[PDB]
């Protein structure tokens, strides 16, 4: 899967 | 719920420790209990709620994916199947409270642009999470239901916040991979990635620092992808 | 328990894929459940057992350690101190449940030196992991109950295992470590980690490429205990 | 704490 948003 | 005897207060320093312990569990159990106390969340609030539950469904999804992935592969009898069905059920139990405390009542008190783009961005997720294992039927609904909430977002945080916006940046950014994953759509994807992309740096010259690090920092992660669909 | 109505070989192959996907807790769950059938386990059970629960009060130590960490800090509200209890009161939980499971009736069964001396360490470990948080009362008896427990192991496979056996390798190990970091007796954890690995060395020559891989990685974490240690 | 046993 493309990667989404990480933790800040 | 069964936070209801705890101060709000405590709550919310009881999720800082638990980040800290890696009890991600605990701390959206905590943060739950916050937002069941019925006050709004802060701007440091609302990104405790959004890491525990992030932490609690990303080892959800990472283990679905391994169980589909065997599941897949082995079409031995009913067990794949089974374990796969009671993770997916656990899963959907987890995006289902998010959107809960979104709905009962985040979204609705919601006034200011930070808080309301970051909730409906929220919501978004959680319904593209909904989607990745959903089949045949609702499916259609919950994909649009994610697309409504990301659009909502998007249409605000383009009235109301610079194009440099960390939350802008993040909302296009997932939205973007909304539509190359869920919707089919990698060109959307694309256009929407660097569109993004292009207006964030050129308003890059306003921004002190730190700013500068925490949209550049996305921005990178744009590219990432843009880089990964060409 | 809960697990009652699954089939004994259907715990087993959902323990190995909750291993696969990373849910130690439902692991843990599967296998208790396995074993709560009544029957013996296999040398793959037993290891299937043992990853389960390690992964499970592993997590459990490292966020008490946090959390311990911070409240002596501390020493502000009850709050870190409420959680370390928490926390410390679930690891507990955990231990005794794996305690229990050793005590009824897994070491009664246990003829075989192997499934015997198994058992035994795990019985040490899990003591020594309640010795970790045990504070006051009781405790004394908490650390004798890890030391005798090591010690039937220890006195089984020094007669019935050869010095290279993994199980009496690792036993040999940790018995060492609950000298060092339990029972404040460095010299004798050092004795025996020394003794261990030099018997180890001295039976190399008789075992197999396979054996002897396994057999020189525990004696190098044997060697890396040392090397801190001294 | 001195490191114990790893997982196999
Ligand atoms: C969805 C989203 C977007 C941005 C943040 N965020 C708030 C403050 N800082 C950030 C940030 C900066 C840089 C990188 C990342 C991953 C986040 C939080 C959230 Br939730
Ligand atoms: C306590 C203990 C000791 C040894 C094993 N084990 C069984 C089979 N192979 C091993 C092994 C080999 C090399 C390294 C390690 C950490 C384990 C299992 C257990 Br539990």
């Amino acid at each position: 899967r493309t990667p989404s948003l990480p933790t800040p | 719920g069964a936070m209801g005897s705890m101060e709000r207060a405590s709550l919310i320093q009881k999720a800082k420790l638990a980040e800290q312990a890696e009890r991600y569990e605990d701390m959206a159990a905590f943060m739950k209990g916050a937002v069941e106390k019925g006050e709004e969340l802060s701007c440091e609030e609302r990104n405790l709620l959004s890491v525990a539950y992030k932490n609690v469904v990303g080892g959800q999804r990472a283990a679905w994916r391994v169980l589909s992935s065997i599941e897949q592969k082995s079409n031995k009898g009913p067990e794949v199947r089974e374990y796969r069905e009671k993770v997916e059920t656990e899963l959907q139990g987890v995006c289902d409270t998010v959107l809960g405390l979104l709905d009962s009542h985040l979204i609705k008190e919601a006034g200011d642009a930070e808080s309301r783009v970051f909730y409906l961005k929220m919501k978004g997720d959680y319904y593209r999470y909904l989607a990745e294992v959903a089949t045949g039927d609702d499916k259609k609904r919950i994909i649009d239901s994610a697309r409504s909430a990301y659009q909502e977002a998007m249409d605000i945080s383009k009235k109301e916040m610079p194009p440099t916006n960390p939350i802008r940046l993040g909302l296009a950014l997932n939205f973007s991979v909304f539509h190359y994953e869920i919707a089919n759509s990698p060109e959307e994807a694309i256009s929407l990635a660097k569109t993004t992309f292009d207006e964030a740096m050129a308003d890059l010259h306003t921004l002190s620092e730190d700013s500068y690090k925490d949209s550049t920092l996305i921005m990178q992660l744009l590219r990432d992808n843009l880089t990964l669909w060409t």
